[PDB]
């Protein structure tokens, strides 16, 4: 996270961070959404052009985290994967469009201060939240630099959802309806942005109507990190509710 | 899912986090 | 850079 803050305590106690087993390193972010689902960004696992296909076993998750190198006993629980589902429409090729994928733990994480899940939205929060303008917060553990470094705990940021048009006028790929950008313009005087490293983390915003946290993006990609003129993309999780609704109760 | 969204260290506990505010303030909607 | 694990988490 590039010009974020260190969170708070028990700020982000759905964050879970995919830690690789050999050699061991962070992966990506992801988010728990019940006691055995974790999500993420579809590239955290497959994504070809930088020969990563993961399996199972290769992987941890951890959760409950705040230090990013620590070893938090007595706080973060680490579990084993049973199960990845990666969207079968999930496009690599081209612009990363459906990047969303689910981990089934193999046994259920047991809740405590420090671990909780997000909601996902239903189709009228999304309605109301998902405008230009409103804000929501990225979380992570990725590098606070373009080029360098790394943070000592959990990063945060609140930006901006962009009107449409300026997505799309800041890039050359082409933007699908199952993405949404977030950040600063240059003319307006604050900055942030996701960064390597916080690939597959959540977009959360706080209902004004219920004052719960939903996750309504996953970091997906940008051109470069904080850059001018460029925004991140997330994925837009309620458009792929269905599929994640379909997972859960096939496999769940 | 029932409880989803609640931290236990903030919402539980009816304690607020020191930049959720600056969400609020961004959601003009249902004002 | 990570501190080692527990073991019982890589069996
Ligand atoms: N090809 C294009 N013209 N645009 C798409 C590039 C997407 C890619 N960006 S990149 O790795 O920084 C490489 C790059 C940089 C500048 C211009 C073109 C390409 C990227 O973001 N990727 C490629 C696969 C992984 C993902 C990623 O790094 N996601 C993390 C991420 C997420 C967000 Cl929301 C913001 C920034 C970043 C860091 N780049
Ligand atoms: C990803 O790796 C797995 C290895 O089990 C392989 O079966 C699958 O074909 C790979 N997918 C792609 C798109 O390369
Ligand atoms: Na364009
Ligand atoms: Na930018």
């Amino acid at each position: 996270i590039v010009e974020g803050s260190d969170a708070e305590i028990g700020m982000s106690p759905w964050q879970v961070m995919l830690f690789r087993k050999s050699p061991q390193e962070l992966l990506c972010g992801a988010s728990l959404i019940s006691d055995r689902w974790v999500l993420t960004a579809a590239h955290c696992l497959l994504y070809p052009p930088w020969d990563k296909n993961f399996t199972e076993n290769d992987l941890l998750v951890r959760i409950g985290k705040h230090s990013r190198t620590r070893y938090e006993r007595n706080i973060e629980k680490i579990s084993m994967l049973e199960k990845i589902y990666i969207h079968p429409r999930y496009n690599w090729r081209e612009n990363l469009d459906r990047d969303i994928a689910l981990m089934k733990l193999k046994k259920p994480v047991a809740f405590s201060d420090y671990i909780h899940p997000v909601c996902l939205p239903d189709r009228e929060t999304a309605a109301s939240l998902l405008q230009a303008g409103y804000k929501g917060r990225v979380t992570g553990w990725g590098n606070l630099k373009e080029t360098w470094g790394q943070p000592s705990v959990l990063q945060v940021v609140n930006l901006p959802i962009v009107e449409r048009p300026v997505c799309k006028d800041s890039t050359r790929i082409r933007i699908t309806d199952n993405m949404f950008c977030a950040g600063y313009k240059p003319d307006e005087g604050k900055r942030g942005d996701a960064c390597e490293g916080d690939s597959g983390g959540p977009f959360v915003m706080k209902s004004p109507f219920n004052n719960r946290w939903y996750q309504m993006g996953i970091v997906s990609w940008g051109e470069g990190c904080d850059r001018d003129g460029k925004y991140g993309f997330y994925t837009h999780v309620f458009r792929l509710k269905k599929w994640i609704q379909k997972v859960i109760d096939q496999f769940g | 899912e029932a409880d989803c969204g609640l931290r236990p260290l903030f919402e539980k506990k009816s304690l607020e986090d020191k930049t959720e505010r600056e969400l609020l303030e961004s959601y003009i909607d249902g004002r | 850079d990570f501190e080692e694990i527990p073991e019982e988490y890589l069996q």
